[PDB]
């Protein structure tokens, strides 16, 4: 019933509006069907560039998400993930930003697996991401179960079991599925 | 929509190659694409019969040194010099013509055409500046010239390797001019021109690429005023200069304008552009998996 899940979003030129639009009404969904045990989210959109759009505070003040994610746009960059990781759990997930003592931490990277122009590689940013405790499920998208490397870099995001961490962006079942995990914790 | 490329020929100087251009872009393109299957399949050879009919008249005013001009008694040029070079590094892929003849060309263009340091002085500029796309009133005299050497000398390299050995020179020492004095430049057409040759030496890694990269007008096209040929072309010069460190974030974006634009290649001065517009939408597709 303690619980703060972070969004770790891919927008760089990759992405294609459409994968970026479903992206804003996948994200929403999740929302406002679980407004459950007071359950925290923060975003992050990230590129070349970065942009925290809420926080937790500035979450926990507005809890209406079509308000909130319909005006988010698009970055057009290259994909630095695992830079975008450290920021999310170091920034996002600081108190400061109000993350809760006492809280289930997880993180939902919505990406296309393709690093690219990070000068961080993820070698840095995933035991330190368990070092720390933060459950991360990754949402892979469009093309990205095609090819070889473009899903493995998916693997090397998500935690361990990925039968339960990684999952396919048109499944609306993810949530159901963290729905169901946090439902038994 | 494309059915207005295949042109006459004609011209003194360049007129013919500014009727190959066209007859030489589309073959390129369509060919590669797949994209023989709406018109019947018996034109094929008609444009290589127009392409032997346009190049070989190209041929009846051959210079001592290989070299061209419009004119042969003239003093000769090396735009047309170098650029019939690079129309024809896209007939290789159907014509038969012969190779000693640019290795010829090109032994010249660097014991009489290059500097100690990397200059290139056009020691002959021509009466057609309309043919020569965006070259005509910047300020920055040799860069862009430089590189435009650069790039129609490593189109056709693994060609004149054996009969010159020679070339590799002026590609590097060009190139390292770029590259030392590449970062300090303003428009973005030196910026595009100049990054793809330096990418073409694989060398386009680190803050010269940054201004390169930075000089994207939201992130799908180099901008400037001077005419759509000049965005056009070096967005084209880029997208080359981009599918060659592999990308495929940056390349959607171009390729989303590159096709709301609805340019389909045609007009007077219409020459430049329409090689690069086609000839990186045909490089496109040979490279992202579809
Ligand atoms: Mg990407």
């Amino acid at each position: 019933e303690d619980s703060d899940i972070a969004f770790l979003i891919d927008g760089s030129g990759s992405i294609i509006p459409h994968d970026f639009r479903r992206m804003k009404e996948f994200v929403s969904t999740v929302m406002e069907q679980l407004k459950k045990s007071k359950t925290l989210f923060s975003l992050m959109q990230y590129s070349e560039e970065f942009r925290i759009h809420f926080t937790f505070k500035e979450f926990q003040n507005n809890p209406n998400p079509r308000s909130l994610v319909k005006p988010i746009t698009q970055l057009l960059g290259r994909t630095h993930t695992a830079t975008g990781i450290r920021k999310v759990v170091r920034e996002l997930f600081n108190i400061t930003n109000g993350a809760r003592k006492n809280a289930f931490k997880i993180l939902v990277v919505i990406t296309d697996g393709e690093k690219f122009g990070d000068p961080l590689g993820y070698e840095d940013v995933i035991p330190e991401a368990d070092r720390e405790g933060v459950i991360r499920y990754v949402i892979g998208v469009g093309d990205a179960f095609r090819s070889e490397k473009s899903r493995q870099e998916l693997n090397t995001i998500a935690s361990k079991p990925p039968r339960d961490h990684v999952f396919q962006v048109n499944n609306f079942e993810a949530l159901k599925t963290i729905q169901n995990q946090l439902r038994e914790k | 929509r494309l059915k207005h490329l295949i042109v006459t020929p004609s011209g003194c100087g360049e007129q013919n190659m500014i009727g190959m251009t066209p007859t030489v872009i589309a073959v390129h393109y369509l060919d590669e694409t797949e994209q023989w299957e709406k018109f019947g399949l018996e034109k094929r050879q008609g444009a290589l019969e127009l392409i032997k009919k346009g190049y070989t008249q190209q041929l009846a005013f051959r210079q001592p040194s290989s070299a061209f001009a419009a004119f042969v008694k003239r003093a000769p040029s090396t735009w047309l010099t170098a650029y019939v070079v690079k129309v024809f590094s896209l007939a290789v892929n159907l014509i038969a013509i012969d190779s000693q003849v640019l290795c010829g060309a090109v032994k010249w263009l660097i014991l009489e055409k290059q500097k100690p340091d990397g200059v290139f002085q056009e020691d002959a500029p021509v009466i057609h500046q309309e043919m020569i796309g965006g070259l005509r009133n910047n300020n920055e005299k040799d860069m862009a010239l430089t590189a435009f050497v650069l790039i129609s000398l490593q189109e056709a390299k693994d060609i004149c390797e054996e009969q010159v050995n020679s070339l590799p020179g002026s590609i590097t020492k060009a190139g390292d001019f770029l590259e030392a004095n590449y970062m300090n430049l303003q428009r973005s057409y030196t910026v595009a021109i100049a990054g793809y040759a330096l990418a073409q030496m694989g060398r386009l890694k680190g803050p010269l690429l940054n201004k390169f990269l930075t000089t994207a007008k939201d992130k799908n096209r180099w901008e400037d005023p001077g005419k759509q040929l000049y965005n056009v072309e070096a967005t084209s010069y880029a997208l080359l200069a981009l599918l060659q460190l592999k990308d495929f974030d940056f390349v959607p974006p171009v390729v989303r304008w590159l096709n709301e634009q609805r340019y389909y290649g045609g007009g007077y001065g219409s020459t430049q552009a329409t090689f690069m517009v086609f000839q990186a939408l045909a490089q496109y597709q040979k490279d992202a998996p579809d």
